[PDB]
């Protein structure tokens, strides 16, 4: 787990950083569509009224 | 020399002294362990009449029995000229009446039968449990019995002073509880679609399902050289799963238990809090999830 | 009344339900 | 008159007496062969 | 009879306070039928629904009598031991059984 | 010897008490000799 | 000249797939044993297989089509779907449009064909080993009361609409229509037997599962070993049961009582079921003529009303 | 000895107070008396 | 001796209470005697 | 080898033999040919 | 010897008392012979 | 060698034996042959 | 299996060459009653028509 | 077995071959009966027709 | 030997028995004959 | 088995073959007094018409 | 041998005892011989 | 090796003979093309 | 570690999907937003 | 390594298979293209 940061060393291994770093960037992607989405959505139609 | 088996078997040629039973009863046979004796400091009746153990439980039992047969027998015979047992008709007092009895007016024998039994009941339960604490064994059985008590419990008992009338108990009459069944049904109707009445069904086909298997696995090893591991590699060619010697039991305990529990609720549901098992199912089609999906006949 | 009543005996008919339910624990717990 | 019908003499009592009789013969004679000697564990020493 | 009473119909009793767009079979009493089912208003009703013990007809038939049933016994709210004696069906013994004929008569 | 003493006692005495029973209930249920409030 | 290691683990037809066994965990906590193990598919269980799977898609295509193929409506109205057989207008020929009860009969016979093939999946895999051949006879019962209901009660009455209709709801309405166009059901001599022996079946497996449970200390559930020489455990159950009810039985003989309670269940229930529509058409009112019905003049009627 | 002194006590006792309760019950139902309101 | 004498209070005290309690029950729901409301 | 001769044997008769049915069977109830009395 | 004597006495006695019985009860419920009030 | 004889011929007279019960069933309940009373 | 020919010795045994035979007879029998049978119901009635 | 013909040693033992026998005329005249049976009962009313 | 002798008389007593039973019943049941009152 | 036939004593014992000289016995005897009962049956009410 | 003589025996008797009694009944039902009041 | 290919063959071919018929029975019921009687 | 990677893996993806299923079907059936065909 | 290859091929297949029939399926019931028959 040499590639691990020391703060973080006591829960991650070190196959496991690589599989979180892409989880973390699918997730920030995702995030920032989903802003795109909602807002394309209320330009629309307004659910809120 | 000859050794006959248990199974019956007798084969040619460890502690396999062919013994009678009597050494057996003599050996296990010891007095003062029961519930009675722990709380009076003596069992009244700690004796054995014939093969049956008298307990402090049991003499309550018998004359609960005793009088039960007669009240049942006098209502039926008399009051009712009927002679014959598939035609007379124990009932309840009107509902009418409320909650109050009466000894004047009729079904005051049905009452005290009705106390009888639950008399007689609740002293079986206490004196098996008298018998299980004499022989150093678990609670098993008795927790089996008070559950189906709890059945017998919930419809004469608790039903009744829910409802307040005491008129809506079943009457004791052979042929005749059927007519109480099938008007009770049919008036809360479609007592099929009582979420609880089919988990019941359901446990009640699946504990003879059970039982049957259980059956055919242990009589198709009785008598044959095998090596106590045919069984479990037949039960998982088959099904692709086998539980084990001391699961299987466990598995039918709880399932007998759980079935009677599950009828019982599900019978004091219907009695009290729904009159129509029909309009219970009328929130499926209304969730926010299929409300406008559907147009025409298909639409709800 | 109507509704004290009939929540005392729902109380009751669940308290059969609770020692199977006790059987269950004990198997669970006692194996380790 | 007062007597039932044929169809209610024996599909309905011949089979409630058989059964009756089976069970207390069946009774009996499982007793018979619990009750009777044969290889068991000495309840002296077994446990 | 006199027992049910001296009620007599009126405006109110159908129209209920709407001068036109009444609907008889809304979507509420709809609840376990099929929403295309109507009251089978083609048959002779003395002897229009009877099914036990015919021979002659099977589930199909039983079906549609049950769907006719359960709408008797939303519109009546009391259940289906109010006109029968669920140990046999074709009994006349409660004596709603009667009025009910009257009414499938009427209707 | 077939049958024990004990048995054949306990027998008897049970098959009296419950024909003397029936046949109490049977005669009362007849109302035939107005006993009883007739 | 049984090995039993080459049962589990051949390869192939008649041999076993899944072969490296996987372990459940909280089966074992609980019941005791929680490998699964390898699988027989060897010649039967294919043949099975492969007709259920027939039979399950053809049913499942035909809910899709009583709903226009939406799948929301689909889960909506699952549990309520069913494809019923023909209607009682030319009942028993098979010329009837795939709508109107064309997709039940083949369904139904490829059901027939799945549950044959099984018990012969039974039979020879109970020959395989060296057990007894018990569970195919007692499936056969089964199988006897499920071909009174699917095929021969239909058969003798004239159409196929006296079958039920394959569905979640559809066995329940089957059971009350049947109960309801036969007069009173509760007043079938068979199906109070029936009753009888299913009540009997469950009261002794609660009671045979609550002794061997309770006598578990001494090592009573090896029922095998017990056969040959009773221990300690043994013994008291038979002094329990002495006790409390004056008799008992043995290791051997209570599943002689619960096998033989099973099979009387099924078979006085498909005998009920059969006599039901041809010979007595009304279980009332040849109740009221065979003197078990009792009178009823004056009901107390405000108990069964609102 | 066939039967004990204990057992014959215990039976005896038992079918009195049972058949007194019987009895009683049974003359109270009857209203044959005008015994307790008639 | 045939019987204990705390078998004989336990009986005689159970009996005596079990019966105290029906005659009051069964006096009780009579209604004959003017008491707790009639 | 990947499968067995026996495997595939049964695998394809049975397909065969299923497909068979389902196609008479549908073809039959579709009364689209007029055999079988239309 | 393939049936024992006292299976066969058994069976035999069975039957013939079941075929007595069953015989008596369906002519008497026929009512073509006039016993027992016709 | 791939299949027993024994499985072939099981399988085949079972085969034969189902199709034949399912044809003759198919053809008397189309009713187009004028058999057994039309 | 000295009476199965050449070439099915490595199938056949020698017991089963005879059912083998008596299973041929019989279908082609049982084939020629029923081009028979069909023929005839053809003479009686068309089914396809 | 040395009662059953030489064809047949393979298959039939020496009491089987008794019982078949036994059987085979069985059925011969069972079938005999039938076929008188059939033809009575075609000339006392056809079912074709 | 295929058969034992026993099993042969058993079922051979069996079948007879029942189907004596069983056209008893049917001949009974159709009225053709005017016996036991028509 | 020396009661037994020679052509039968593969098949039978000898306490057998008493048994089924009486099972043969009974069976002609119940097989005449079926014909008598038919014919008288045929006499009274003919069932085929 | 692939197959028992005895499983022969068996299999082919069962099979014509029910299509024997199948045929009986479905010849009997189909009203169209008069044969025991037509 | 991450997948047996006796397993991707199963699943493939299991896949694609259910596709089929699915589409099949889809445009069959849809009443778009008139094949089969319209 | 109280929680191992993949659990925390499967049950958020798994949560993840519920909920965006849900809430599509919950904004296709309120009927607001005029999407296949209003 | 957190999860096997095989296991997330398995399940993204699967998932991508239900997702496309379910899309299908939802865009031909809606009637809003004019497809398949409008
Ligand atoms: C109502 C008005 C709009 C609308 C409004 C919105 C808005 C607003 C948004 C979406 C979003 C999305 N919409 Mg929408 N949507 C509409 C109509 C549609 C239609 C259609 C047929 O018309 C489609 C196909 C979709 C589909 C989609 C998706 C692309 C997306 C949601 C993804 C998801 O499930 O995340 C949840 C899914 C998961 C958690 C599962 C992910 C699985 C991963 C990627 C695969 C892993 C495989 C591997 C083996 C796993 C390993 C670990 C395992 C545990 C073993 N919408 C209409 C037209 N839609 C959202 C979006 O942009 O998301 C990015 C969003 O915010
Ligand atoms: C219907 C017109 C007549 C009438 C017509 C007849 C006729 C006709 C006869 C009788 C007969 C009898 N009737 Mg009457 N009967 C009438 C009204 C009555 C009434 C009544 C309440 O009105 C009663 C109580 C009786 C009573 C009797 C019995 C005295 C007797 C049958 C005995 C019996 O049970 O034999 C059956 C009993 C047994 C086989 C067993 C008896 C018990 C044994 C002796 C006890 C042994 C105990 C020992 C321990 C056992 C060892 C073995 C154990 C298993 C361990 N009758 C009316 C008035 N009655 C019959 C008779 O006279 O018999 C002599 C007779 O034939
Ligand atoms: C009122 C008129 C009623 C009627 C009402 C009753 C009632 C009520 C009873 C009887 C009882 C009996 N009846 Mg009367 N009976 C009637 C007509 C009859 C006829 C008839 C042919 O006409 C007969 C033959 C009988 C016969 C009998 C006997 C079976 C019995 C009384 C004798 C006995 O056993 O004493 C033996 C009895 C004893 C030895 C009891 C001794 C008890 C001791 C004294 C202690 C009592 C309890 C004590 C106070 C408790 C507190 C102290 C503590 C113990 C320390 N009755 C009419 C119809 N009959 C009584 C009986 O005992 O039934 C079982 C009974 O209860
Ligand atoms: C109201 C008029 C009612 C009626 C109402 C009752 C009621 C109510 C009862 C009786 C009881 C009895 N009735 Mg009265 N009874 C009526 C008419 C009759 C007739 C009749 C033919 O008319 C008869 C024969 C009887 C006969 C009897 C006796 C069996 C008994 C009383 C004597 C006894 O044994 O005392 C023996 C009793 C004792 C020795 C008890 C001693 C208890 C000690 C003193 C302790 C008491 C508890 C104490 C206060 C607790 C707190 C302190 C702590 C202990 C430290 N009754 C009428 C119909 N009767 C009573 C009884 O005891 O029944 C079993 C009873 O409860
Ligand atoms: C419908 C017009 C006629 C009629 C038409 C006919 C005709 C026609 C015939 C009969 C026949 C008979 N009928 Mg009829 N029958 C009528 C009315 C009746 C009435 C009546 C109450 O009126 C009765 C009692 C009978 C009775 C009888 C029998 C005598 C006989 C059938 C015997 C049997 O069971 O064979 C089957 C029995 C068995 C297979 C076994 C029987 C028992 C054996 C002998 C005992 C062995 C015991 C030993 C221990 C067993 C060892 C092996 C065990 C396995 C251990 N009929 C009416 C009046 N009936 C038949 C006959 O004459 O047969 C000779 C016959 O063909
Ligand atoms: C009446 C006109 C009907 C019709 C009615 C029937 C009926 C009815 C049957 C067939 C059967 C068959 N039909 Mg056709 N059939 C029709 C039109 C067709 C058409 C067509 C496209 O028009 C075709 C292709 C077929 C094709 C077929 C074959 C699959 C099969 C006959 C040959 C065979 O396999 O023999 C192989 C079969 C054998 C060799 C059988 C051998 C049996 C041996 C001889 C023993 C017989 C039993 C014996 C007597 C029992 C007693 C003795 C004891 C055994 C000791 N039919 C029309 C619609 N068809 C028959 C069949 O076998 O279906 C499975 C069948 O039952
Ligand atoms: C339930 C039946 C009884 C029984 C009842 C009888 C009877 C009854 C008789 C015998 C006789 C015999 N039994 Mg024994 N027997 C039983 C058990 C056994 C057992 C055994 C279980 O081990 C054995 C080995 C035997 C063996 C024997 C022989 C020792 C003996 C002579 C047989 C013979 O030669 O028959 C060869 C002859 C026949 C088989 C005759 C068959 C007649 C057929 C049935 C035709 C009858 C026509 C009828 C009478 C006419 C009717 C006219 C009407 C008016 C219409 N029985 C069982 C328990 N047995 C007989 C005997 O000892 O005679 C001196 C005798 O009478
Ligand atoms: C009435 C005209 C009816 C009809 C009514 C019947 C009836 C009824 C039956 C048949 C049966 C058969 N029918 Mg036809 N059948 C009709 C038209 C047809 C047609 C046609 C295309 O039209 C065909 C092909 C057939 C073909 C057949 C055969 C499958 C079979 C007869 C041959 C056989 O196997 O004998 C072989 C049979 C045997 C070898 C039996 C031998 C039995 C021995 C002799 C013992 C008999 C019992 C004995 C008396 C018991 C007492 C003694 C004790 C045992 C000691 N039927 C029409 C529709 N058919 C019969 C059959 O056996 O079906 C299975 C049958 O029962
Ligand atoms: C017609 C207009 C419809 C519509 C109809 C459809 C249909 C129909 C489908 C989609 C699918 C999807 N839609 Mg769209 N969709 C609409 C509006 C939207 C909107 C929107 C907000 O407006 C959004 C965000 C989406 C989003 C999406 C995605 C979730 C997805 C396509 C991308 C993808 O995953 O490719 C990844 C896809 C792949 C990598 C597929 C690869 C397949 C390989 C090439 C093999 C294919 C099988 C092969 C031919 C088999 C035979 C040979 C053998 C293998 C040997 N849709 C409107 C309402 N949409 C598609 C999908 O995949 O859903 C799960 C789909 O099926
Ligand atoms: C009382 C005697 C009575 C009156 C008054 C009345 C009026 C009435 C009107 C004016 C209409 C038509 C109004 C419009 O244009 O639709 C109308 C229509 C219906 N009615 Fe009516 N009506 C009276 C009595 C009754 C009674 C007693 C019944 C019930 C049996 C009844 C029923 C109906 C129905 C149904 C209609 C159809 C109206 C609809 O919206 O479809 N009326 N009535
Ligand atoms: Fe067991």
């Amino acid at each position: 787990n040499d590639l691990v940061p020391d703060q973080w060393k006591p829960l991650f291994n070190n196959a496991q950083w690589l599989v979180h770093d892409i989880v973390v960037k699918t997730i920030y992607g995702g995030l920032i569509i989903a802003v795109i989405a909602h807002v394309l959505c209320w330009a629309w139609t307004p659910w809120i009224r | 020399r000859a050794l006959p088996l248990p199974s019956g078997e007798t084969l040619p040629a460890a502690s396999a002294e062919v013994i009678p039973f009597s050494i057996i009863e003599e050996f296990y046979k010891r007095p003062g362990k029961t519930l009675a004796a722990r709380f009076f400091g003596v069992d009244p009746f700690d004796f054995w009449i014939g093969r049956f153990y008298v307990g402090l439980f049991g003499a309550i039992s018998i004359i609960g029995i005793i009088l039960g047969v007669a009240f049942y027998l006098y209502e039926g015979v008399v009051n009712e000229g009927t002679l014959n047992i598939l035609a007379m008709r124990i009932e309840p007092p009107p509902v009418s009446q409320g909650l109050n009895v009466d000894p004047a007016q009729p079904g005051f024998f049905w009452f005290l039968t009705m106390v009888a039994a639950t008399i007689a009941f609740v002293g079986w339960l206490l004196r098996q449990i008298d018998i299980s604490l004499k022989l150093d064994m678990g609670m098993e059985v008795p927790i089996a019995f008070g559950a189906v008590v709890s059945s017998w419990i919930t419809l004469q008992w608790l039903r009744p002073i829910a409802m307040g009338a005491w008129g809506h108990g079943f009457p004791l009459g052979i042929t005749h509880h059927l007519d109480w069944v099938s008007n009770i049904g049919y008036q809360y109707y479609n007592f099929f679609y009582n979420p609880f009445h089919a988990i019941g069904i359901t446990l009640l086909f699946a504990s003879t399902l059970f039982l049957h298997m259980h059956g055919s696995a242990v009589l198709s090893e009785a008598k044959r050289n095998i090596s106590d591991q045919n069984i479990h590699v037949f039960w998982r060619n088959i099904l692709g799963y086998s539980i084990g010697e001391i699961g299987i039991h466990r598995v039918a305990f709880w399932t007998g238990a759980a079935s009677v529990l599950f009828s019982n609720l599900c019978i004091f549901l219907s009695g009290t809090f729904v009159k129509d098992w029909n309009a219970f199912w009328g929130f499926w089609d209304k969730m926010p999830i299929w409300n406008g999906v559907g147009q025409g006949a298909l639409v709800a | 009344m109507n509704w004290i009543v009939a929540t005392f005996m729902l109380m009751f008919v669940l308290v059969a339900f609770l020692p199977l339910v006790v059987s269950l624990a004990y198997t669970w717990v006692t194996n380790p | 008159s007062p007597w039932p019908v044929w169809s209610g003499y024996a599909l309905c009592f011949v089979p409630l007496a058989a059964v009756i009789l089976g069970f207390i013969i069946a009774a009996r004679f499982t007793d018979k062969q619990a009750t009777s000697a044969y290889l068991r564990l000495d309840p002296a020493k077994a446990n | 009879p006199a027992s049910v009473g001296g009620y007599q119909i009126t405006c109110a009793t159908c129209h209920n306070g709407k001068a036109a767009g009444l609907e008889p079979y809304p979507i509420e009493i709809m609840n376990t039928l099929p929403n295309d089912w109507r009251l089978p208003l083609e048959l002779d009703y003395p002897g229009g629904l009877v099914v036990t013990g015919r021979k002659d007809v099977s589930n199909h038939e039983v079906e549609q009598n049950q769907f006719a049933m359960y709408h008797m016994n939303v519109s009546m709210g009391q259940g289906c031991t109010f006109c029968h004696n669920a140990r046999y069906f074709p009994s006349y013994e409660i004596a709603q059984k009667n009025h009910s004929i009257i009414m499938l008569q009427m209707t | 010897r077939p049958f024990e003493f004990r048995t054949s006692v306990v027998v008897s005495t049970l098959l009296g008490l419950v024909m003397a029973l029936l046949i109490h209930f049977v005669v009362l249920s007849s109302g035939a000799f107005n006993w009883l409030r007739a | 000249p049984i090995d039993l290691h080459d049962e589990e683990y051949r390869d192939g037809l008649e041999g076993t797939i899944a072969k490296p066994p996987g372990h459940v965990g909280w089966m074992q906590r609980l019941l005791g044993e929680g490998q699964v193990g390898p699988i027989y598919v060897g010649l039967w269980g294919v043949i099975s297989f492969i007709t259920f799977f027939a039979s399950a898609f053809i049913i499942l295509v035909d809910y899709g089509r009583q709903v226009g193929w939406n799948p929301i409506i689909y889960l909506r109205e699952f549990w309520n779907l069913a494809v019923y057989p023909p209607p009682t207008e030319y009942g028993l020929s098979w010329n009837v449009p795939w709508d109107k009860g064309g997709a039940w009969l083949a369904a139904t016979f490829f059901l027939h064909i799945s549950v044959l093939t099984w018990w012969a999946r039974l039979y020879t895999r109970a020959k395989a080993t060296g057990v007894g051949t018990q569970l195919a006879w007692g499936f056969a019962s089964a199988l006897s009361l499920y071909f009174v209901i699917y095929l021969f009660h239909p058969l003798a009455l004239g159409n196929w609409s006296a079958a039920p209709g394959h569905g979640f709801r559809a066995i329940l309405d089957w059971t009350n229509y049947v109960s309801i166009h036969w007069g009173n059901f509760y007043y079938n001599p068979f199906h109070m037997l029936s009753i009888f022996f299913l009540l009997g079946s469950t009261l002794l497996l609660a009671m045979h599962g609550a002794t061997i449970v309770a006598t578990s200390k001494w090592k009573s559930e090896m029922e095998f070993t017990e056969m040959m020489a009773e221990g300690p455990g043994t013994q008291r159950a038979q002094l329990f049961w002495r006790w409390v009810m004056g008799w008992n039985a043995n290791s051997y003989n209570i599943h002689i009582w619960a096998w033989w309670f099973a099979a009387f269940t099924a078979i006085t229930g498909a005998i009920g079921l059969f006599l039901s529509g041809t010979l007595v058409p009304d279980w009332y009112a040849w109740g009221e003529t065979a003197k078990i019905v009792a009178p009823w003049p004056n009901p107390d009627w405000a108990q069964y009303v609102f």
